[PDB]
RNA sequence: AAUAAAAUAUUACUUUGGAUAGUUUAGUUUCCUGGGCGAUGAAGAACGCAAUGAAUUGCGAUAAGUGAUAGGAACAAUAAAAUGUGAAUAUCCAAAAUUUGAAUGCUUGAAAGUAUACUAAGGUAUAUAUGAUAUUCAAUAUCCA
RNA sequence: AAAGAAUUUAAAACAUAUUAGAUUUAUCUGAUGUGUGAGACCGGUGAUUUCUAGUUAAUCCUUUAAUAAUAAGGCUU
RNA sequence: AAGGUUCCUAAACAACAUUACUUGGAUUAGGGUGAAUCGAUCCUAAAUUACAGAUGGAAAUCCUUAAGAAA
RNA sequence: AAAAUGAAGACAUUUUAACGAGUAAGGAAACGAAAUGGCGUAAGGACAACAAAAGUAGUAAAGAUUUAAAGUAAUUUAGAU
RNA sequence: AUAAACAUACUUUGAAUCGGCCAAGUCUGGUAAGCAGGACUGGCGAUGCGGGAUGAACCGAACGUCGAGAUAAAGUGCCAAA
RNA sequence: GAAUAGCAGGAAAGCUAUAACAUGAAGAGAAAACGAAAAACUAUGAGAGUGUAGAAAUACAUUUAGCAAUAGUAUCUUUCAA
RNA sequence: AGAUUUGAGUAUCGUAAGAGGACUCCCUUAACUUAAGCAUAUCAAUAAGGGAAGGAAGAAAAAAUAACAAUGAUUUCUUAAGUAAUGGCGAAUGAAAAAGAAAAAGACCAAGUUGAUAAGAGUGUAACUAAUAGAAAAGCUAUAUUUAAAAGGGAUAAUUUAAAUUGAAUUCAGAACGAAUAUUGAGCCAGAGAGAGUGAAAGCCUCGUCAAUUUAGAUAUAUCUUGAAAAGAAUAUGGUUUAGAAAAGAGUAAAUUUAUUUGGAAGUAUAAAUCGAAAAGGUGAUAGUAUUCAUCAAAGUCUAAAUAUUACAGGAAAACUGAUAGCAAAGAAGUACUGUGAAGGAAAACUUAAAAGAACUUUGGAAAAAGAGUGAAAAGAGCUUGAAAGAGUAAUAUGUGAACGGAUAAUUUAUAAGAAAAAUAGUGGAAUAUGUUAUAAAUAAAGAUGUGAAAAGAUUAGAUAUAUAAGUAGUAUAUUUAAUAAGAUUAUGUUGAAAUUUAUAA
């Protein structure tokens, strides 16, 4: 074999020996577990996002970014300014993906929000606070019954249907109860379009026994756990040729040199 | 084991720090035991050795007692006016003695010695019920599990269990074949030897027998 | 030292000198000049190639060939012929996989009841076989601090509810203790002699089985790994010669014809 | 291992195994792949005959992310689900549910035709396809999904 | 042919030499913590200071040491004196800190030196570049009575 | 001519139409509609691919966002 | 000029001066060098080096009264 | 080399037969019938009085000088000073 | 016909080496050479032993440590066994 | 023992980490563009029985099996070209 | 005469210089060497020379990647990768996106707007100012949302740093030694058996070590207080009345040429000569023009954290060296000594436990010697041991132009092998053999197949409490209710192998 190696240049003085290694680890989890020590949730490796990989080797794996968009805050109804104090990391670089990219981030927002549990900016029990909590207290038990009540009645036959194809895949293990959640389900996105919310949500701030968690991106997983996906066999499917659309599209493309040159010919 | 970082358990770094040890940390070093009838008075074990205080030697050719005349930090050594020698033309000298080879039997104590005497007595005295504190915890924990017994138990004779239950495991037909030839070969010697011994001792018994 | 030896402007003095053609050091006024310079045969030069701190002091071992060492370690533990031949007093023991009660271990706490529960055992006969025969260093390695060199005692392997007792163990010469998850074959089988005399605690004899898992079943603890077979399963000979024997296979034992030795029959009438 | 070399084995024979006549000096043809055309040419012919020369187009600036496609063929496709799950709808048709092996999630981009299929229907989703490999498919009696 | 002076051979003992063996207050390497100088005069150099010192060590005309804070009976080669009314010893402290040196009033070779001002002697200040402020000026440079 | 449901609720680019505030200039700056750009079919429609017979075009590979004419690089001699 | 205590005295001779030494430019210990007029210090000669200026990527080089609100 | 035997003897098994010069060079370790066998220097991890005091050592270590013995040899062993 | 099972066929990895010299019922250049260069074989190199007094190559014969016996080349007046 | 993240123990040692990637499972072409079965064939070959006999071992006849390896083939992928 | 501009002198208050440069940022066109020669190339941002800093420095918030189901400041590590590319296409040189981690943080100038404009600047301070990226001022408003009197003092707690204090158990007994830690016997401590010293080997003699205590120093660590808990203030999307009808880095980007550099190849980066933009524009690495697409928006500034370190200082460790070794240096070592100078540069360890370092006599000019004495022992200061080379003394042997070695014998000397015992006949069983009984030990099972229990959880559906609520079985936590599916682990049935070999006593 023709040997290759690059040893003519003073390779001597070019030596990086890792006999720190060993205590780079004592070093840096030191300092990690100082720094929750110091103020827990600083070290809670602020949420990030869940975005895509580049190429097409790698775009079907999902991976934390870097900070939500300035549309991801506003689907989740949070300031951008707040977003910055409460563990959340944000990107106005990143320009918005997709459609699916604002969705899944927007949940991703929301389920945080839920957990979060943000302590008062001042100790003393009668912050303000607190204080206008118990003010507006009997408002907000006037505002629950009607977004219970009105919840409660738009989402009757969603709900119904809903338990009846859940039972009928459980005696199965079918086509009728699938058919009428599809156009239940088409009815409501129609009701939908034919209409103005919270700018933003509140912050939720209360008194509460102190649970410190290291990090959030642990706690929210990227994706859900992956299955066996099995389908029902039609006739459309057998026929299906995939061999004949990937050549038809190969050579579709290989196709618009010649559709150029004849117009200027 | 030593868990402290800062100190070194390094022999030529010991030596180092002894022969380069300044005044002040040579005193606490010249260190003898007190005898037994100050020992009592006091409740003090050792004291750093000072002038005029009496001593008997216990290790050596002379076992005399004397005056100290000269604590020699230097040389880490002390002088006793009993303990000379003649330098030959007739003029004698005195012969240095380890201070630990001595145990101090009266006591030279103008105004500090009261001060460090009483120190080292409450020290002693606060030890004591720290250890008889953590003393107490351990038996409070051991009866816990065993109420039928007591503490006392672990400073008396142990009685060995006699019980020799055995067990099948398909290994011991191996166990001279995963032996190396070096160590096979002892094995095997000593199990001959030890049927010999075996095997007069029987004989032995017959003949005390008959 | 990378510069240890090689510090000085020495150069050859050529021929026509009647000297070697060694390098030789510059100047006069010292008995240092002209004489030999950095080459390894001289003195106060730089030694042959010399040592260098980048060398390769650690080494690397697949994990699970590391697994299957450790299992190899444990199981030579509980054969009796195999942890004497190491070295080990264990004629008084009940059995040689010795597990003692893990609510007899909870209640130790100071080294004269970590004795007291050696002695009952009779575990003793090992603890102090070192004890005895502790000795000094013989050579040069006393100057580097290493004066002491004792011999191999019992080892007490425990679980994670057995934190407590550690301490108490710890300060018997000769008796070195270890986790039953932190195993390696710098304890099972020091020297790389097989079978050190293992004390087990309740809680780690009873997760060996979580920990290595069987021959039918991979194990939980360790990943990918599960515990071979040996390349025969009964490691025995005996059952197949007395079953070709029962079967009249066997040709019958040989015992060589005593070979004449050759005669004149020239001479020789007989 | 250094008490196991052969140095150990040539202390005391002068040469130390190199020769009297051939003495073991500093270099036996030049520094690296000197000669490579002129005194070591009978070696380069030899063992490595097409080392000197030109062939084929530069690439500027490859981008071999674009060139990455793991391929599996049709005999190795039940293999991704196990031999378990095949068994259990080892007897299914057209009508009911068949498993879909998808071949991205576990990283294979094209599936290739070669060897043999169990005799059962199958849904084989992947980005490309063989002519083969649709073939071998479809005659056991399942289909081609593509992706992306 | 002959003798053993010389010559040669072995052993024991002595001698010249310092190998071997035992030993280490010395090095080498890696890692950890810092990485804390100077016009308020540094690093470096010179000279001087111990009861008896030449080197070395410590120090600076208050000299192998002063005050203060801890410390508790020494030092020693030989004398002396002082000493529980506090000896050795230690210090991120205080006082003091010769000639030089970036060396900076001017000159400096191995050069001894020397001017002005302020406060006979003694002590401070006065180099070059440079920011801000104050102040005295120069230029018909732009206007302008 | 013969085989084909096609997957499922959070949206900005603005080609435009219409107004509002200003400017004269190679003139712009806000906001309100619409389509675009949309995708959830009911045994049968059919988007979609295939086959035949013509006809128009393009055809050795590459310059890596897409093409084109020059230019350059490939492969064989 | 260079050397640097080699000068003088006393005690003393182990080493050194190709024999020896009571001798010594050698060992040990003390003593010794006095300036208004002799010199350095002062002046300039061949030459040499500063502030500002000029040059150079840089270190630094040039200029010595020419370039300067300088001397 | 071939037969025989084989968990441990022991001398690296027993028997029979053939063979044995040698420069340069080769024959790394391990491999029960062993895919050559060994001696020596130093250092590291274990083993070294099996009944609870477990290798030798001020009743004399290492080193040195010699006298004898074992080994084909490399070397080892012991006595005396 | 004869011989051949530790036969036969190898495979892989690699060392050293390619200054050669001698003899002859052989040759070419040369007056010739212990000169220069070749064909076939055997040697020396790498090789000691017995003989040629002595000798790298000649003659016999190739070597584990030995005891006894016939032998080889060649010898049998003394050195020197016969 | 990729960085790296944890565990007990205090540990440059030990243990645990559904993991990026490295080599391999597929090969040809400069590249675009592609991407492997007639569920193979032939020859010789390893092993297993049964019977007879000499007669001690062992030799002959017959039934079956066709691995490794070598060679030759049909077929298939890629290339202007196997 | 006055108002300014510019330039000086002086006074006051400060600032630079020099040391160090291991790591950090840069300037400069070395060569030996390799290519088996050599001239491009390589050595090689390498050596030397030069400048500037800090405890780290540099970089840092896209005129960036990519062509995707897309990303997103900087730095460092893994991989890509000895790959694409470069090269007398020779020798050789040689990246980066993606992907996986450590750490994470963003802010200001200029330009634009507001002008009864603000001791110093009006040739402009100050205030507002960007991804829904035509901003910017004054005043009324609406809707969602954030909010305790900030900063700064004081006290306790917690976390770390330093110092001090404390810190068990034989001052045991016998024998022997110059001397006990060693040896024998009997004990004790241990969260302490790391280590040093001690006439000699010590877990229990001293100092220490494990476990601790106290006092100080810092935290941007939490609590209480000063401190009231109000008035208000703040983010964003809109409406309206006036004001206003903008700006976005120039000898710069780019171009022609030259030179160096780069993996960057019809030019990757820098610089010089010339040239030089903009109702913007850069990039998509094959030069060119055109039309689309994508992605950014240069020519100003700062920015912690993760990373480096063979200066130097303070510590800890070691399969490192053990006085020709390891630093040149284990002693007054960069010393002695050499050179005009830059510079060059060594050698030398050990008495004893303790100097007890002989001390007085005789001979001698003296040094010394002989006695005497100390010491366990002269170990006697040229001092632990004391080898070889070379000598001296004593014993023995040998001899004509070398000496030494080998085989074989002779002589001399030395080493060095033993205390049992015969034949025949009475007496004797004493080691042992055969095989019968009794007892003991050892030797056989690898597996296959039935039935259960089951922690941590997971999924589904209700209930309660808190928070939030978007109009998509509302979400999240906690306590519970009932069920399905699996479950690490774990318990126990059935089957299926003895009859032999040794040992002891008759």
């Amino acid at each position: 074999a023709v040997s290759n190696i690059h040893f003519c240049k003073d390779w001597r003085s070019k030596v990086h020996t890792w006999f720190k290694q060993p205590f780079r680890k004592i070093r840096r989890h030191q300092t990690r577990v100082e720094k929750a020590k110091a103020v827990f949730p600083a070290t809670i490796k602020s949420l990030k996002p869940s975005v895509h990989c580049m190429n097409q080797r790698f775009n079907y794996k999902l991976r934390l970014g870097r900070g939500f968009t300035l549309k991801e805050l506003r689907a989740a109804k949070i300031d951008k300014n707040l977003a910055r104090t409460i563990g959340i990391a944000v990107d106005p670089r990143r320009k918005e993906s997709s459609k699916e990219c604002l969705n899944r981030n927007a949940q991703r927002l929301t389920e945080y929000m839920n957990r979060l549990v943000v302590l008062p900016k001042v100790h003393a029990a009668t912050a303000k606070r607190l204080v206008l909590n118990k003010k507006n207290a009997e408002a907000k038990t006037k505002k629950a019954a009607e977004i219970k009540k009105f919840i409660a009645e738009h989402n009757k036959t969603i709900k119904e249907l809903k338990i009846k194809v859940a039972a009928a895949k459980k005696d199965y293990a079918l086509k009728a109860c699938l058919k009428g959640l599809k156009k239940a389900q088409v009815a409501f996105a129609a009701q939908v379009a034919k209409k103005k919310t919270k700018q933003f949500n509140k912050l939720p701030v209360q008194q509460k026994e102190a649970k410190q968690v290291l990090d959030a991106n642990k706690v929210i997983r990227l994706t859900a756990p992956c299955t066996l996906e099995t389908k029902t066999l039609t006739k459309g499917m057998k026929a299906f040729d995939a061999v004949a659309h990937l050549r038809k599209a190969k050579n579709v493309a290989k196709a618009v040199s010649g559709i150029v040159k004849g117009q200027k010919k | 084991m030593k868990f402290n970082c800062k100190v070194s358990s390094n022999p030529s770094k010991a030596r180092k720090a002894l022969y380069t040890a300044n005044a002040s940390q040579r005193a606490l070093m010249m260190s003898a035991r007190l005898s037994k009838e100050l020992r009592e008075k006091y409740n003090v074990i050792a004291i750093p050795i000072h002038k005029d205080d009496e001593v008997k030697i216990i290790k050596g050719h002379q076992k005399v007692a004397g005056k100290v005349t000269a604590v020699r930090r230097s040389k880490y050594v002390i002088n006793i006016d009993k303990l000379t020698k003649t330098k030959a033309n007739g003029q004698t000298v005195p012969i240095a003695i380890r201070p630990s080879n001595v145990i101090i039997t009266k006591l030279f104590l103008n105004k500090d010695r009261e001060a460090l005497l009483a120190k080292k007595a409450e020290s002693r005295k606060s030890y004591k019920e720290l250890v008889a504190k953590r003393n107490e915890e351990v038996a409070k924990a051991f009866t816990a599990v065993y109420p039928a017994l007591n503490m006392d138990i672990f400073g008396k004779k142990v009685e060995p269990i006699t019980e020799k239950k055995p067990i099948r495991i398909p290994s011991k037909k191996m166990a001279e074949k995963l032996m190396s030839k070096p160590t096979l070969r002892a094995y095997k010697t000593g199990i001959k030897v030890h049927k010999a011994k075996n095997a007069i001792a029987a004989y032995k018994a017959a003949l005390a027998k008959k | 030292s990378t510069e240890a030896g090689k510090q000085h402007s020495a150069i050859s003095w050529g021929t026509g000198r009647a000297v070697a053609r060694i390098p030789r050091i510059s100047g006069s006024g010292s008995g240092r000049n002209g004489q030999g310079a950095f080459g390894n045969m001289t003195r106060k030069g730089h030694m042959f190639s010399p040592l260098k701190n980048f060398r390769k002091w650690q080494r690397k071992t697949p994990k699970q060939m590391r697994r299957f060492a450790v299992a190899s370690c444990i199981a030579a533990s509980a054969v009796p012929a195999l942890v004497s031949a190491r070295g080990h007093h264990i004629a008084g023991v009940p059995q040689i996989p010795l597990v003692v009660n893990s609510k007899s271990i909870s209640v130790i706490k100071k080294t004269k009841q970590a004795v007291y529960l050696l002695k009952k055992i009779n575990a003793y006969s090992d603890v102090l076989k070192v004890i005895a025969s502790k000795t000094v260093r013989a050579g040069q390695g006393k100057m580097r601090g290493r004066k002491i060199k004792e011999r191999k005692g019992p080892l007490v392997v425990y679980g994670n509810d057995d934190l407590q007792a550690v301490k108490a163990f710890r300060n018997i010469p000769g008796v070195d203790t270890c986790r039953v998850e932190n195993l390696s074959v710098l304890n099972l089988a020091p020297g790389c002699h097989m079978g050190r005399f293992i004390i087990w605690t309740e809680s780690a004899f009873k997760k060996l089985n979580t920990i290595f898992g069987t021959q039918k079943k991979m194990a939980q603890g360790k990943s990918g790994f599960r515990i071979a077979h040996a390349q025969m399963a009964v490691p025995d000979m005996k059952r197949v010669v007395v079953a070709a024997e029962k079967a009249k296979l066997l040709r019958a034992k040989i015992v060589l014809p005593k070979v004449p030795k050759r005669a004149n029959p020239l001479k020789n009438w007989a | 291992a250094t008490r196991f070399r052969q140095t150990r084995r040539r202390r005391g024979h002068v040469s130390m195994g190199y020769g009297r006549i051939g003495k073991h000096r500093k270099q036996r043809g030049g520094r690296g792949n000197a000669g490579g055309q002129h005194h070591r040419k009978t070696w380069f012919t030899t063992f490595h005959p097409d080392y000197f020369g030109k062939h084929g187009m530069r690439v500027f600036h490859l981008k071999a992310n674009k060139y990455y496609c793991p391929s599996i063929n049709v005999d190795s496709l039940w293999s991704l689900v196990g031999k378990d799950v095949q068994a259990q709808y080892k007897n299914a048709k057209v009508g009911e549910e068949v498993p879909v092996i998808d071949c991205v999630k576990h990283g294979y981009f094209k599936v290739l035709g070669k060897g043999f299929l169990p005799k059962q229907p199958v849904i084989v989703r992947a980005r490309y396809f063989s002519e083969k490999a649709q073939q071998k498919i479809k005659a056991v009696g399942g289909a081609c999904e593509l992706t992306a």
